[PDB]
């Protein structure tokens, strides 16, 4: 499952969690087997204004 | 106190059910022992454990 993030709600991307994205947007059960990966893309995702 | 015997079997009795009733109320080295306060107060996985 592949998407682009706000650092802060990383965090929200992992079992149990509640947040806008574990709320509203992208949830993992409990008991997920698997891998969270992520780098930051503030050159090739984000512009001036 | 000829019936020492008899009375000391129900006592017994009814001392163990009122200490497994009394270690309901003991923490274990838990947050609480009231099941739905730890459910209110936590992240999923602490009250898992």
């Amino acid at each position: 499952d592949s998407f682009v993030i706000r650092g802060d709600e990383v965090r929200q991307i992992a079992p149990g969690q509640t947040g806008n994205i574990a709320d509203y947007n992208y949830k993992l059960p409990d008991d997920f087997t698997g891998c969270v990966i992520a780098w930051n893309s503030n050159n090739l995702d984000s512009k001036v204004g | 106190s000829a019936l020492g015997k008899l009375q000391d079997v129900v006592n017994q009795n009814a001392q163990a059910l009122n200490t497994l009733v009394k270690q309901l109320s003991s923490n274990f080295g838990a947050i609480s022992s009231v099941l739905n306060d730890i459910l209110s107060r936590l992240d999923k996985v602490e009250a898992e454990v």
